[PDB]
């Protein structure tokens, strides 16, 4: 149901193509480099939602 | 999607759009001869044979080119033939208009016309201007610009 | 590429073609070492043409160095686009968001263009779109991974 | 507009018709006809004040019609529209209290000769670190439209605030309107009352829409838009909003309520967003070498933009590749050897009544007397996948 009619936290239309990450804690705009162990391939999302 | 939409009477969103047609008496070619001059300052003679508006207005106004004034005073072609003993308005130059041509003498083009001089760069109507109704209740009635005071006191 | 999936690269030689864009302006011929097919311009074989994405430390929103050094003719337009008068040719890129440079400014190789993806997500997604000639996409290749300038 | 001549009054025409007709009334005894000989003083003397009466004596006319739209049509003059975006404010961290960023906020570009500032205060809420308000033009003129992502100064360093962008690219910026659009907005006043044809229902939809839009009526056109089935007391609406898409449900709700209390009783209104069809160029042509390749491209792309702007386009009808090459040609400085329209020569026709062309690609092929081919392709539509 997370479409682009929802507003994250941040408040900015939530875009899911976009490269983003919800994260519990952190302020937003904070940049996390997140590496999937399968593959050792990082990306660097920012915390926008929460 | 398409959606579909039946007869109304009253919408508001229609209701904007209503006016459209606003007939204003502004600038323009009929709406130039608006303001008449009453007999207070007018003259009733009589068409004698060898008069005609240049003399009138060499006479009574002093001036050949004056001529209009009158013809704007009796609204009367010119050019169309007057009867002999027709009453005539000729106005005084005593209670008059003058026609002195107003410039602001330092613009930044230099020297500029200027017909009324509210409607020009000299309004100072909005010059700091605070959005409070009471100065615009206090620029209706004096026309109060500037506050004299500031003070915290 | 638009059907594939995105593949880390070290070299041109390791790649694949991009799409036939907004009315099949590319067309394809075989080279020497390459693994796949090569995309050019219509009429220019020189010029090459290719889709890919910049990264560093994992972030898609690094800053994009010039591929080449020469002067700088045009930014902007309906896309992100920075074009270069290199003297013999012309380099552009589309796809860029917030320009650092201006037209008529003159750009050395390795100077930021400006960035791949802006902070304030403008569509928040997008890859680095390239023409230029076969040398120095493969040398703009090269100093991307070792770094040399 | 083109009211007839009454009198000559150009400069030199009157000196010599002057001195002709001299010559005609003495029966011969005047015979100095030079226009430029010792008469030319007093013919010339004459002449000045005759050209500068008579140039005024011929304006009855116009200033007549011009008197009736003004004062009984009151229409406004349009002095020229600002250019409007849509900004982004970024803030630094996440507040714990409501931020304001001001009214009247000056933002520019890298140059900051290009200047905006924001219509209204923008509100950004507690715990967001984000807000978007609409910013106006420092002054009029087509050189304030700006594109996507092009503002980015904001000249006053506000406490918290890290960051501002353009979402939109800055439009309808304007320096005056025409005079034959002037003259049509007057003509539909004069006639709008009960929309009952294609064209009022289309200019009364597009005039509450804003401008920048299009509208397409069809009667009797059901929710299946097939026209082999009509329906009477039906009219299908199709729209295109302000920004050249298709247009928004809510905009389609406005415009369905707008027009509502127009309609004819019993009769159904149907609105539904509009259709565009992608137009790929392809053009090889020979130069004349007065001017640059770049020049001649961007002046063909202006040109193209120009001809393909949804207001000078018709819904549902073809694109002619004769209109188009005349388009291109009258750019000059150049000469059209072929133009290929969507992998053809040919004329192409919309899929339906209601599809609008925009124009996506353009392929150039520009040779010169030189021997050199300039070669360029051009992506007009903004896609991000180019």
């Amino acid at each position: 149901g997370f479409d682009s009619s929802d507003l994250t936290a941040n408040g900015e239309r939530f875009n899911p193509e976009g490269i983003t990450a919800a994260h519990e804690s952190l302020p937003f705009g904070t940049l996390v480099k997140v590496t999937w162990a399968v593959n050792n391939k990082s990306v660097v999302v920012r915390i926008n939602d929460r | 999607t398409t959606q579909e939409f039946l007869s109304k009477n009253k919408t508001i969103e229609s209701e904007l759009l209503d006016l459209l047609i606003k007939p204003n008496t502004d600038d323009s070619i009929l709406t130039r001869n608006k303001q008449a001059i009453a007999d207070r300052d007018l003259f009733d003679i009589e068409w004698e044979p060898g008069q005609s508006l240049n003399k009138l207005a060499t006479e009574y106004l002093g001036d050949s080119f004056a001529w209009q004034i009158i013809a704007d005073a009796n609204g009367i072609d010119p050019t169309k033939e007057i009867d002999i003993g027709a009453g005539l308005k000729v106005p005084d130059q005593k209670a008059l208009e003058n026609s002195i041509k107003k410039f602001i003498v330092n613009s930044p083009t230099g020297k500029q016309l200027i017909s009324d001089a509210k409607q020009s760069i000299l309004n100072l109507i909005g010059v700091g201007d605070s959005n409070t109704e009471f100065s615009k209740t206090l620029k209706d009635c004096i026309g109060k610009v500037v506050n004299f005071s500031f003070d915290n006191t | 590429r638009s059907g594939r999936t995105v593949k880390k690269i070290t070299s041109l030689q390791q790649s694949y073609e991009h799409w036939r864009g907004t009315g099949g302006y590319t067309a394809y011929k075989q080279l020497s070492g390459f693994s796949s097919p090569v995309s050019y311009m219509k009429g220019r074989p020189n010029q090459l043409v290719y889709d890919f994405i910049l990264q560093q430390n994992g972030n898609q929103s690094c800053p994009v160095p010039s591929p080449a050094s020469g002067r700088v003719v045009a930014t902007g337009g309906s896309n992100g686009m920075v074009k270069i008068d290199t003297g013999g040719g012309e380099v552009r890129l589309l796809h860029m968001s917030n320009i650092r440079v201006k037209p008529g400014q003159n750009v050395i190789r390795g100077t930021i263009l400006g960035t791949q993806a802006s902070v304030g997500g403008t569509s928040t997604g997008t890859h680095l779109h390239i023409e230029a000639n076969q040398f120095i996409l493969e040398s703009y290749v090269q100093s991307l991974v070792t770094g040399n300038w | 507009l083109n009211a007839p001549q009454l009198v000559v009054d150009d400069y030199e025409q009157l000196i010599i018709d002057s001195l002709v007709h001299t010559n005609v009334v003495s029966n011969g005894e005047f015979t100095d006809l030079d226009a430029s000989g010792f008469m030319r003083p007093f013919a010339g003397t004459m002449a000045y004040a005759g050209s500068e009466l008579l140039y005024k004596a011929n304006l009855a006319s116009i200033a007549a019609a011009k008197s009736f739209f003004k004062n009984v049509l009151g229409v406004p003059e349009d002095t020229g529209t600002k250019a409007t975006t849509t900004l982004q404010f970024g803030l630094s961290a996440s507040l714990s209290t409501d931020f304001i960023v001001p009214i009247n906020f000056q933002v520019s570009d890298l140059s900051g000769t290009l200047r905006f500032y924001t219509i209204g205060n923008l509100v950004i809420p507690a715990g967001a670190t984000f807000g978007t308000i609409e910013a106006i033009a420092e002054d009029i003129g087509e050189k304030y439209n700006v594109s996507a992502n092009f503002i980015d100064q904001y000249s006053t360093p506000l406490t918290y605030l890290q960051y501002v962008t353009n979402i939109r690219p800055a439009t309808n910026g304007r320096s005056g309107e025409t005079i034959d659009n002037l003259i049509e907005r007057c003509a539909q006043i004069i006639r709008i009352r009960n929309p009952v044809s294609a064209l009022d229902f289309e200019q009364l939809a597009e005039l509450t829409m804003g401008e920048g839009s299009r509208c397409k009526a069809i009667g009797l056109l059901g929710i299946n838009k097939i026209v082999t089935d009509p329906q009477p007391g039906v009219v299908h609406l199709f729209l295109l909003d302000v920004n050249g898409n298709p247009a928004d449900p809510v905009t389609i709700s406005t415009v369905g309520a707008t027009l509502q209390p127009r309609i004819m009783l019993g009769t159904r209104l149907l609105i539904s967003p509009m259709e565009v069809l992608n137009i790929e160029l392809e053009l090889i042509a020979l130069s004349d070498s007065s001017k640059t390749f770049q020049q001649l491209a961007d002046d063909i792309l202006e040109a193209l933009k120009v001809f393909f702007n949804p207001a000078n386009l018709t819904p549902g009808e073809p694109v002619l590749i004769e209109e188009v090459k005349f388009a291109i040609r009258s750019v000059g400085g150049l000469s059209i050897s072929y133009l290929q329209m969507n992998d053809n020569a040919i004329n192409i026709p919309m899929p339906n009544q209601w599809t609008i062309p925009r124009f996506s690609y353009i392929g150039f092929e520009l040779t010169d007397s030189e021997g050199t081919v300039y070669r360029d392709n051009v992506v007009t539509v903004t896609n991000p996948e180019e």
